[PDB]
């Protein structure tokens, strides 16, 4: 059950995504280029792609 | 054959236990009114010009304290609501407590404080009680019975074809908040439980459109809105059409439910009421609700239909159709 | 945001176009998706009730937990016992649904009840953390899943080698989607269009699915998971069928790159190698599984324990038709056990237990 | 500060908890009649020409089954008695159950069977209920609330000087039988519990000497006869003289209590009633009781006096004098 | 708390005493001469003396 | 049976004679009993309220659990810990009240809560049985008690040697009643008559108490425990005082032999030897204790463990006057803690904890 979230914090591998009032930490190991403001697809705690 | 967590989750499996054992073993089940067999939010007892509503509810929510409330506010809220959805005005509460050896005296005090604050809001007094202490490591269990007087009683079987279906507020808040609190799922602003007595909400609608026009009611606690609805459909032997797009759901709840992989329709609500009203009074009831502090978010979600009797039809956002299945049991453990 | 993808208007338009393109259609068109999340979308939004009698959407084996061999589940359990007898206590992490997956010899939950340390986790990182919090114990993650789930494991294995962790092991039961799809082709599973899984695409990109539309001329369509993504894909597919087209449209371009996700691809390649694997209730599919390479063999829990898994372990309980459900050849309602002795609470087959299981999805949503 | 087993043993320590916390934290405690503060066997609610009696009781007896009864017969018996000692006729029962995950379905059925058989004896119907299942290893908890109608209500404060004190039967049977059953203490013939509804007993005396002449009543459950008496003395602010030689006690009970080192006066009775009657009606009430199947062994044990107000004076067999101290808490664990 | 009981069975060292409808086993190690019909004083599960 | 011994008539007659013999009495007569069971009889039946102002009944140290040194209770606990560290787990049996007896370093119950195996038993045979059911463990019984309780232990030790049991050990804390009585004499405890304990007499017979009435001229009276036994004894004592008599009357002839109980005497002698012992809150009384002889030393739990018990362990908590209660010089009601912070449920001193404790008895019965 993957859902979209807006990145509001990056710290190397870890990131803080907000899914509409609900925030969770996500590993950016597969989306190094990630950065605040982005919108990633999170699967099992990992960002797998950004949205355009 | 053993008892499973499912047998007490308010869903279908629990329905089996009630039908396969409880109702099947007890033979004396009524006092000249709505009785055990009806499995309504409470029982009714004719007393001349009026009826006495009788209800009881155990509470085993864990942890005892959670965002928005606690086992104490829940005990008072739950009982008052069950009396309220029967169309009765809370008269008195009876409070039983089963405390686990070792509980910190401060916890008991904090629970009693909340019960008191909550009871004063109705208002309704706690006129009698019982206290037991066990070595079992259970912390605390709160069982509350309540008596109320209903000029005109309402049951889950009064829904008529063409009637409108309403909810007093957002759906899924108590069950999702509590689940999120468990899995440490943090929020931009914590998702709170909605636990609260809603007699004022019911009373308001009645004091606006009259009791005769409130054909059915039920607080969607264990097993959620889907269960409360599936229960009304069956007993009233009518079908129920619900439009997903009109069901009020907080953004935080939608989000957490998806991550949690559970539906906000199948989890308990502790501060809401489902109301089936005469089709020509829906708007006034809605507005009457919108004017209360606890019904600001009320909404007409559907109508009683003649097809699919005993079932609940869901019209999805994109316009598709599917049944809103009554959960096998509430998804969340120790939700109440 | 993405409101359009759920818009009741955008949907009712797509539904109308689809009806139009089909009222003139002869025979029947069958579109197969191979992702449980798509099945959830289709079923949750009642999309089937919006389709014309001659247009069908069937669910393929888009459930990694459902297809994980029982032989592998039993193996993991045998190793837990073998370790116990060797004084070594192992910490086993598994996903929630996998935790309850039945086998002739019981589930991971049945094990838990025997005093073994089995923990449910939402991802591999959870397992990684447990590894650092319990150095006096070997933490192992029974790892099933498709490309989308393989990647987080391929990445966690990297972060583990650098850190030089010695108590971070996993039982690989990873599988590849494109291969299984081909196998179904070579075996008669009927469908004239393929809705390629959104997320598995995100990883292997549109490129990973080309070898299929080229070698069999099947029109594929990478789609997202919003209700309008699937409706779009269906329309797009109906048309490439009517016009005899045979190509791949990336309807999910907002989330998928043609090349896909390079990092993950090599990240996975750096540790796993395509191998022959068995799919539960389906058979042994060629080059459809992923196992750890000879080097990163120290990360595989089986490189420390060799167990004898009994032969002839039946894949399913008698009466269960999950194998046919997995092939898109059967509906869960066709099953005699569906909603009877088999439900999410008390499942008989894996298709009902899994979150992406087609049976669980049908049950959970009251299909018409 | 922690909650101790003593806080739920119905004795003095539990009285402390009620006064140090419960009554002290709850502020709304009555509905125009006997309320929580009174700590009577139930509450009263004026309803025109008559009153509604409201009572609730949790049950946690272990084992669930024991010589003479079970948790099910106890639930119905306990609630009906509390309504009965208030002077009310049982009208309806509300049954809450908290079942431990794993209980054998057969046990639940057996309990429900006993509840049913017991309820039919009154007779009184179980009109509403609740079912919860917990992972805690508790087997089962039964909480029963009950409503009754009392033409004339009776309280623990109506005892007058000169009145006579009666018990409907032998004292110490339930608590000693259950304790003996625990320590494997075998009998020539097993000592049985006395658990049973005794509304018929109260009704009989009333239907003989009239309600106005029944100045006080209480079923001596947790903490025994001593506690029930010490409770009446205090609230009626009168003194109570009891003659040890007139207190009915089975030979088996005397024997087991000595071996157990506990007094049969401090243990719970589940099928008895203490009644304070007008001095000139004692004999008729006694005989009225003796004519019932459950009051065959009734006996006048003492009289309400003016000295030692709030205390209970015991005249021993040899003629000595001493106070009958209210236990700190019921001696036996999980007695109810 | 020693109480009187009537012996209703002897078997070498063990004995079965009845204390008014309540029976219990007692060691006769200190009252070998004990025998059915007797009345002994039992202390902590031992007969310490017969009654006359 | 024995109805007379409880007869309200027989009692009211004895009460009248006593009043008669005392209305003419000058000064005051003080009768002391040294058996908690007698204190229970006196208090339970309200006998004090039937006595004339010039006749007093005081309770001596008739409570073996109350007088067991804290040093011994702590020792036993230290040995439990010492065994644990030595891999050896011990099964400790104790009586119910002893189980809760407080010490500066906690009770046996406090130990139980630390995961130690402490079991409450009603007699030594219980301990013996546990020994046979748990051969893989050393079962030990903290054994306190007077002659009446010593005998069952002296008999169980015999049945144990024959059986040649190696896991049947006990910590002896046995005491002798007659000696302590003499000590109280040499220390001023005032009383002109002695109600000798019924059951301890049954064992040592009337003969065991003679050395006292002869060496101090104190009139003793072996009594039973029915209310009329004690009333009789009081009357008998008042008269031997008025007539200057100085002998021993065996009012409890129905249960006591002059020689007492020979078997038990030798049975006890075969294993224990009179030694100097400390009485909690009272001091070290000469030849008042019983310890296992050098031969049967293998039955003593201390012959397998040597622990260092800290010095200066206070005998009682501040404010507690159990020492004076034990001497018959104080009433529990004289104590500031009585019924306040000290009750049977939450005891401060040993006199309140013990079943034969004078404080517990006064509390339990609502003394006038
Ligand atoms: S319902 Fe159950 S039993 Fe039928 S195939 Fe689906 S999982 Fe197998
Ligand atoms: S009451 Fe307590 S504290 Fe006072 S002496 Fe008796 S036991 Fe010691
Ligand atoms: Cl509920
Ligand atoms: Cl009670
Ligand atoms: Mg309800
Ligand atoms: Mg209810
Ligand atoms: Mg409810
Ligand atoms: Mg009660
Ligand atoms: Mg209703
Ligand atoms: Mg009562
Ligand atoms: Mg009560
Ligand atoms: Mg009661
Ligand atoms: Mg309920
Ligand atoms: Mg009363």
């Amino acid at each position: 059950l993957a859902v979209p979230g807006k990145v509001i914090e990056v710290n190397g591998p870890v990131a803080v995504v907000d899914f509409g009032g609900v925030k969770r930490e996500v590993r950016l190991d597969l989306m190094p280029d990630t950065k605040p403001g982005d919108w990633v697809i999170v699967h099992t705690g990992f960002a797998i792609e950004k949205l355009d | 054959e053993k008892i499973k967590l499912e047998h007490g989750a308010g869903g279908e499996i629990m329905e089996e236990l009630l039908r396969d054992v409880i109702l099947k073993t007890l033979t004396l089940k009524s006092a000249g009114g709505i009785g055990l067999d009806a499995l309504d939010d409470g029982a009714t007892i004719p007393f001349g010009d009026k009826h006495i509503v009788f209800t009881i509810d155990g509470h085993t929510v864990k942890p005892l304290f959670f965002p928005g409330g606690d086992i104490g506010r829940l005990a008072v809220s739950g009982t008052v609501n069950d009396l309220a959805v029967m169309g009765a005005e809370p008269i008195a509460l009876a409070n039983s407590m089963i405390i686990g050896e070792g509980l910190d005296m401060e916890v008991l005090k904090r629970v009693l404080k909340s019960m008191d604050e909550t009871a004063r809001e109705v208002p309704v007094p706690i006129v009698t009680g019982d206290t037991k202490v066990v070595e079992d490591k259970i912390e605390m269990f709160v069982i509350t019975a309540g008596i109320g007087i209903a000029e005109h009683p309402v049951s889950d079987a009064g829904a008529k074809v063409g009637d409108a279906v309403l909810v007093s507020g957002t759906i899924g808040d108590h069950g999702i908040a509590l689940m999120s609190h468990r899995e440490g799922i943090a929020f931009e602003t914590e998702l709170k439980s909605d636990v609260a007595p809603i007699w004022d909400v019911v009373k308001a609608v009645a004091e606006t459109i009259g009791w005769e026009n409130i054909h059915a009611m039920k607080d969607p606690t264990r097993a959620g809105l889907s269960n409360a609805l599936n229960e009304i459909a069956r007993k009233s032997n009518v079908g129920i059409l619900v439009r997903e797009a009109d069901i009020p759901i907080r953004p935080e709840v939608r989000a957490a439910s998806e991550m949690l992989g559970i539906s906000p329709y199948d989890v308990a609500n502790e501060g809401k009421v489902v109301m089936v009203v005469a089709r020509e009074y829906a708007e006034e009831a809605l507005e009457a609700m919108r004017k209360t502090e606890k019904g600001r978010n009320a909404a007409i979600i559907g109508e009683v239909i003649a097809d699919y009797r005993g079932k609940v039809l869901l019209e999805t956002g994109i316009g598709g159709k599917r049944f809103m299945e009554p959960p096998e049991g509430d998804p969340v453990p120790r939700i109440c | 945001p993405f409101e359009a993808y759920r818009s009741r208007e955008v949907a009712m338009k797509l539904v109308e176009k689809i009806r139009e393109e089909a009222k003139t259609l002869d025979g029947e068109i069958r579109i197969m998706h191979v992702c449980g999340t798509h099945e959830d979308t289709v079923t949750r939004h009642g999309i089937r009730s919006l389709l014309p009698e001659n247009v069908k959407v069937v669910s393929g084996p888009g459930c990694p937990v459902c297809i994980t061999p029982v032989e592998d589940i039993v193996a993991m359990q045998l190793i837990m016992r073998k370790a116990r007898e060797e004084g070594e206590e192992i910490i086993l992490t598994t996903f929630g649904d996998m935790y309850k997956i039945p086998t002739p010899m019981g589930s991971f939950a049945d094990l838990k009840s025997e005093g073994f340390d089995v923990r449910i986790v939402y991802g591999i990182f959870d397992t990684y953390r447990i590894a650092k919090e319990n150095p006096d114990k070997t933490v192992v993650h029974f790892s099933p899943g498709f490309e989308t789930t393989t990647a987080p494991a391929a990445g966690m294995l990297n972060v583990a080698a650098q850190e030089e962790l010695e108590n971070f092991k996993i039982y690989s039961v990873h599988r590849l989607t494109p291969p299984a799809v081909e196998v179904l082709l070579k075996q008669g599973t009927v469908f004239q269009g393929l809705i390629a899984p959104g997320h598995v695409s995100t990883i292997i990109g549109v490129k990973g699915w080309e070898y299929l539309t080229e070698k069999y001329g099947i029109p594929q369509v990478v789609a997202g998971f919003e209700p309008n993504d699937v409706l779009m894909a269906i329309l797009m597919l109906i048309r490439m069928y009517k016009e005899g087209e045979a190509r791949i449209i990336n309807e999910y371009e907002r989330a998928v790159k043609y090349e896909g996700n390079v990092v993950a691809q090599k990240m996975i390649d750096k540790f796993f190698e395509v191998v022959d694997a068995k799919w539960r209730a389906l058979g042994v599919f060629p080059k459809s599984g992923l196992e750890l390479r000879k080097e990163w063999k120290d990360f595989e829990i089986r490189s420390f324990y060799k167990v004898e898994v009994p032969k002839n372990l039946p894949d399913l309980e008698k009466g269960c038709r999950c194998g046919a459900v997995l092939r898109g050849l059967a509906l869960p309602t066709d099953c005699p056990l569906f909603g009877k002795t088999c439900t999410p609470r008390h499942p008989v087959g894996p298709c009902m237990v899994s979150y992406e299981g087609t049976c669980q999805i049908f049950y959970k949503y009251g299909v018409l």
